[PDB]
């Protein structure tokens, strides 16, 4: 409630900024009205960050190498450029996988050209070719190479596409040049776009002239699930228990063969719309594969998505879906009965990257919590279209929120729980407010499916109802 | 990247090979090949380098960032419909009309047409 | 399925039979995995010596490096001054990664800003970005100082900070008297320690270049201490305690001690402690300046010697027994204050612990890596303990550092089987520990994978890791440990000897097989 | 467990346990020896033991039942014989609480790292950041 209070709070918060910053940031803060269908008249998104305001956004290299290309396990990803970019993104994301690292899997290893002054002055194309040769000799079992370019690669004018073509022709290998320089784009969204374009242009159209793979009318491909803590595996077991066959996984625990076999799939199940809507649209336009968005956060959304997915097949799939729902009902009923009374009525504030602020709303509401403020770092206007309906009236919406803005909003609203990344966790824990990492699940998980809903409820009860929050003030103070 | 420059001033369209993603823009590629696109500033506000860019390979269209300076210049020229602005803002797809000094060459086949006049008739 | 009484996280939930069958079906059907015997053969090939010689023939590829880029060290140096905001002129991804790195290491908030240069800056430069960023940061976060570093993008573009800051001041974006020191910190030259050196030199030159006329050496009777790139709060604490217990008046420059350790009392302090600007202004008045890590403060040493006219002592890092003794003796010589009895008693206690644990510490082979000064101090301390450092690795070391370390090793009988590597990454170290097995490794969390690899060969080939260095992500509150000085030596000794005893206890635990050596008293 | 405890001490500990919701599954034993504790940890397995060096045998016993039944030991108390210079540690006050918290969390993390070090079997949880 208190919509006028929310607007006055926004106006008061915006007062510290200079005129340009205040005018720009006024467009990015909004009061939610669920009846609104077009977000363009209410909120503005996908714009550049105001300089010197401590934004939380990343770069295109983070969204391309660190998000999309990284989870692929049997390929080798070369961070073309200086050493820091690969170092800071090494194993910082919990995209789980199965394999023997260093022999046939390379997810948690850092390959880099390690550019020096002479590389900047003269170029690194010959160095790139030599590096590709050394990778081929040292890691024979790799099934592909992707070269993710950092800022100096595009800044000095290197031709990595020609090198990729020459080396791929010479060694009969799939070499994918990705122009994911950090300055390109305002956030990780352009990194997602560039990674999808690279997948489409260099990988997807490989098994087009063959038909050796035996297709099945129940063929589905998971798109946009990156196995953060094992989420993709829970979703996979839920789908296979329905009788469908999962051929591809994009890209958590994903393989180059699965990506190449994806065009032979009857239905695409897109979890992350923001990161992989481009390749899904391309697949629908080229191969005629329909794609549909689902939600596996909490029991209600999981059941609704399961029924929606079953509605696209014959009646046997529907009966199997009903069987699965009946089987898994008592588990989440018991979880709710155990944890809801401890968490009922609490107010939660969220700030995550994309499509997680709206997806986890159902999971929170399944335990009686209510979301009072949400927002995104790099979601576009269609994501806000989708998230307006799922949020209550007179709630706060923020896009590319700054540290000051988020701190003041939290101080005035005083929520009982905040779910965000590592760069705000220690800020908000010193203020005496429980915090959850909604990117890495606080090194827990998975949170997808009913198996993940149990862990989610346990984690929220653990963090929110902890004794340490009662002792933030000294007794003699 | 293969770029075909076309203009009523040029007797024949020229086919050139360019390195994608170069810091030098389409304007660098135009200058090094002798294509006379009228460049009349160095801060990217005049709009005289307006060109019409057609992606010949529709499948190989690369997403890009339309900077606010380019958007404002294109609006001041009039070569920016609201639909193309919405498409660029939501789907990160380039508009039909671009500025050569502010256009980064992508790895695709492009047709670049100019009339020899500054942007804005 | 899950039991509400016993809920399992990813481990061991994904060890269930249904999940195992799912994963097996997925691998058999769609992954096109190589046969397991072929994978085992390739792993065994990677273990052997011919793989090592193929490894060391690498000149263009780097696998698992151990070093960061300069702006990380620049930000760390900027964080050590009072009410100072680190400001990186370039892309925002750099700042996001720096903040994530320091957040995961220190588990404390880190404040840093950027001007978020985009394609517009790539084409037309980023002076407008710098102006708007300076104005916005000063208006919003209200710092007493903005310390400016650069990314690789701003270095390749050639964006010069001096003209940009001068224009931002002249056009009224920030007051003309607002202190805005800057430094050029390219990520393709050196490593993070070079960035720390560049940032400190930039700040010192900003404050002590136009006012050399009224400075006389020794007027304030103080000693300047430059800690360098330090990620252990215990080192700042021990330096302060050692100088305070002896009666020496000091002035620690660029100390992030207070800001990286702030109490949780219901409020968030964006700034805390730090070197005060009047301390930087009065720095040339000090008797002398001693550099705690001289091997990455070369440019700072040159500036101090040539402008402050201080005779900087040729001291080593105060690690171990002899080097701490030399540090204390040099400080006593400079300040004229004698060694107090407490320091002598602490040294005696350290020697007592050394003699107590020498029986377990003797003849143990260690492969270690880290920063140059930290690595050389650790090597010296290990040689002092009778240990044998067999593999010494430093990715960001030069040839002079290699010569100095080899000279240190050649002066002891325990450095005969010691080889120093510079420019080698952790894949080289994996090959080295596979072909010439040491008893332990000493390094940051990135070694935790190498141990894993060794465990794949067998329990008799596994090399345990000891987490000393930067960054440590898999353990909590290890950043509060001490490395320098006597107490740092005792902490390192305790860690080493207890790791040895833990390894021996783990090996000798099987009943009726090896538990005859499971002694109660060790 | 407290071998040299009395009845009033047992009542005090029961009172302090009832005041907190985490003491529901707690049982206080007085006059019992380490063989009773061996039986208790075999039949009602805890995650860790806390005590002097004499517990190292109990852990060994658990390892003989199986790796999944092993109960690792944390050496906090008197006497410690198989570890060097642990008598210099602190237990009272804020510094002692800090050291105890660090020891407990690091022991938990080392156990987790040991449990997930198997290549292609359990290394999917071998996280770099914990
Ligand atoms: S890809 Fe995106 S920031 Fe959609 S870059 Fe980011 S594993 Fe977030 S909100 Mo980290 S658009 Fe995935 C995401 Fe969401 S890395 Fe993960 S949690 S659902
Ligand atoms: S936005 Fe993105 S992450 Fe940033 S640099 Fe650019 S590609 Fe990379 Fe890596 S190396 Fe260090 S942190 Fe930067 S300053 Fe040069
Ligand atoms: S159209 Fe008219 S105003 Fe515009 S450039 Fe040509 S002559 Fe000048
Ligand atoms: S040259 Fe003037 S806008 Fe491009
Ligand atoms: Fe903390």
């Amino acid at each position: 409630m208190s919509r006028e209070e929310v607007e006055s709070l926004i106006q008061e918060v915006l007062e510290v900024y200079p005129e340009k910053a205040r005018k720009d940031r006024n467009k990015h803060l909004a009061v939610n009205d669920p009846a609104v269908t077009q977000s363009k008249k209410c909120i503005i998104s996908n714009k550049k960050s105001q300089p010197g305001l401590m934004t939380i956004r990343g770069c295109a290299y983070a969204g391309s190498k660190g998000v999309v290309w990284g989870p692929i396990k049997d390929m080798i990803h070369i961070s073309h450029g200086p050493v820091g970019c690969g170092q800071y993104s090494r194993a910082g994301r919990r995209n789980y996988y199965i394999g023997t690292t260093g022999v046939n899997a390379f997810v948690t290893m850092n390959f880099t050209s390690d550019f020096q002054e002479k590389d900047i002055v003269f170029g690194g194309d010959k160095k790139l070719a030599k590096l590709i040769d050394e990778v081929e000799t040292l890691f024979p079992l790799n099934k592909g190479i992707s070269v993710q370019s950092e800022c100096p690669i595009g800044l000095i004018g290197d031709d990595i596409e020609s090198v990729s073509k020459v080396k791929g022709a010479e060694l009969s290998k799939t070499i994918v040049p990705v122009r994911c320089e950090g300055f390109r784009g305002v956030s990780q969204s352009l990194g997602h776009h560039i990674a999808n374009d690279a997948v489409r242009d260099w990988v997807l159209g490989k098994r087009d002239e063959d038909t050796t793979f035996a297709s099945t009318p129940y063929d589905v491909a998971i798109i946009g699930d990156y196995n953060i803590g094992g989420d993709a595996w829970s979703s996979r077991i839920l789908l296979e228990e329905m009788g469908l066959r999962c051929v591809a996984q994009w890209s958590g625990d994903g393989s180059i063969s699965e990506i190449e076999l994806t065009p032979k799939v009857k239905l695409n199940l897109v979890h992350c719309y923001r990161s992989m809507n481009y390749i899904s649209r391309h697949m629908e336009e080229k191969y005629g594969i329909p794609w549909m968005e689902y939600n596996f956060f909490g029991p209600t959304k999981t059941i609704e998505s399961l029924r929606a997915i079953a509605a696209k097949f014959d009646e046997s799939i529907q009966k199997k879906c009903e069987e699965v729902i009946a089987k898994y009902k008592p588990e989440w009923e018991a979880v709710v009965a155990k944890y809801r009374p401890r968490l009922e009525g609490k107010r939660v504030m969220l700030y995550i990257g994309g499509l997680r602020p709206r997806h986890v709303i159902g999971a929170y509401e399944d335990l009686g919590m209510e979301v009072v403020g949400t927002g995104y770092e790099f979601a576009h206007n269609d994501d806000y279209d989708r998230t307006m309906k799922e949020m209550g009236d007179s709630t706060l919406l923020y896009d590319d929120v700054t540290g000051y803005e988020f701190e003041e909003f939290v101080k005035r609203i005083k929520p009982d729980l905040i779910g965000s990344g590592i760069k705000e966790k220690f800020i908000f824990q010193k203020m005496g407010i429980p915090f959850r990492e909604m990117h890495s699940w606080d090194y827990s998980g998975p949170y997808h499916g009913f198996d993940g809903f149990a862990i989610f409820a346990r984690d929220m009860d653990m963090t929110l109802n902890n004794p340490c929050w009662k002792k933030l003030q000294a007794p003699w103070e | 990247a293969t770029i075909y420059f076309s203009s009523p001033l040029m007797p024949h369209n020229k086919k050139v090979q360019a390195v994608a993603g170069k810091r030098s823009t389409l304007l660098g590629v135009a200058q090094e090949n002798g294509v006379k696109i009228p460049f009349e500033c160095q801060d990217g506000n005049c709009g005289s380098c307006l060109v019409k860019i057609t992606h010949l390979d529709g499948e190989r269209i690369k997403g890009m960032l339309l900077t606010d300076k380019e958007r404002n210049v294109l609006k001041s020229v009039g070569k920016l419909p609201k639909s193309e602005e919405e498409r660029a803002a939501v789907r990160d797809l380039p508009p039909t009309y671009r500025l050569a000094c502010q256009t980064i060459v992508t790895d695709e086949d492009l047709l670049v047409e100019f009339t020899g006049e500054p942007g804005g008739a | 399925s899950q039991q509400v009484d016993k809920i399992k996280a990813s481990y061991p939930l994904f060890l269930d039979q249904d999940y195992k069958d799912m994963l097996a079906k997925k691998r058999d059907g769609f992954e096109e995995k190589y046969p397991q015997d072929k994978i085992d053969e390739v792993f065994q090939w990677t273990t052997t010596k011919e793989y090592q010689e193929l490894n060391f023939q690498r000149e263009a590829l780097t696998v698992n490096p151990a070093k960061a880029c300069q702006p990380l060290g620049a930000v760390l140096c900027a964080l050590g001054f009072e009410k100072t905001m680190p400001y990186v002129h370039g892309s925002q991804g750099c700042v996001a990664y720096f903040r994530s790195y320091f957040n995961r290491h220190f588990r404390e908030p880190v404040s840093c800003v950027s001007d978020s240069m985009t394609e517009d800056a790539a084409v037309f430069g980023g002076q407008q970005n710098m102006k708007d960023g300076l104005q916005n940061c000063k208006a919003t976060y209200k710092p007493d100082m903005i310390a400016v570093s650069t990314t690789c993008m701003a270095e390749v573009i050639g964006d010069d900070l001096n003209a940009f800051i001068n224009n931002s001041k002249k056009e009224g974006f920030i007051p003309d008297e607002f202190p805005v020191p800057f430094a050029h910190t390219p990520s393709f030259v050196g490593s993070h320690v070079t960035g720390w050196d560049n940032m400190f030199e930039g700040i010192a030159r900003y404050f002590t270049l136009k006012s050399m006329d009224d400075k006389v050496v020794g007027s304030n009777k103080k000693i300047n201490i430059v800690p360098g790139f330090e990620t252990y709060l215990g080192n700042f604490r021990v330096i302060k305690r050692m100088l305070s217990e002896m009666g020496v008046g000091y002035s620690l420059l660029s100390d992030p001690e207070e800001v990286l350790d702030t109490p949780a009392d219901g409020q968030f302090r964006m700034y805390a402690g730090g070197t005060t600007q009047e301390e930087m202004k009065d720095a040339p008045n000090a008797l002398n300046t001693v550099l705690l890590q001289p091997w990455h403060l070369e440019k700072t040493k040159k500036f101090v010697e040539g402008t402050w006219k201080h005779e900087v002592p040729k001291l080593n890092i105060p690690m171990g027994l002899d080097w701490t003794d030399e540090f204390l003796m040099k400080v006593s010589e400079i300040s004229g204050q004698p060694i107090p009895a407490s320091l002598t008693k602490e040294r005696g206690r350290l020697v007592d612990m050394m003699t107590d644990s020498h029986t377990w510490l003797h003849g143990k082979r260690f492969a270690l890596w880290g920063d140059p000064d930290f690595v050389m101090g650790l090597v010296k301390f290990l040689l002092e303990l009778g240990c044998e450092p067999v593999h010494i690795l430093c990715h960001n070391g030069n040839k002079r550092w290699k010569k100095a370390v080899d000279a240190i090793l050649a002066a002891s009988p325990y450095g005969k089987n010691a080889t120093v590597y510079i420019g080698k990454d952790l894949w080289h170290l994996r090959s080295l520990v596979f072909t010439d097995k040491p008893d332990f490794m000493i390094g940051n969390s990135y070694g935790k994978f190498i141990q894993r690899d060794t465990l794949h060969k067998g329990k008799e080939f596994e090399v345990p890791l000891i987490r000393i260095g930067f960054p440590i992500f898999d353990r909590h509150h290890l950043h509060r440990s001490t490395t320098l000085g006597y107490e740092g030596a005792m902490q390192i000794l305790t860690t080493l000897v207890n790791s040895i005893l833990e390894r021996l206890d783990e090996e000798t635990r099987g009943m009726q097989a090896t538990d005859y050596n499971h002694d109660l008293v060790r």
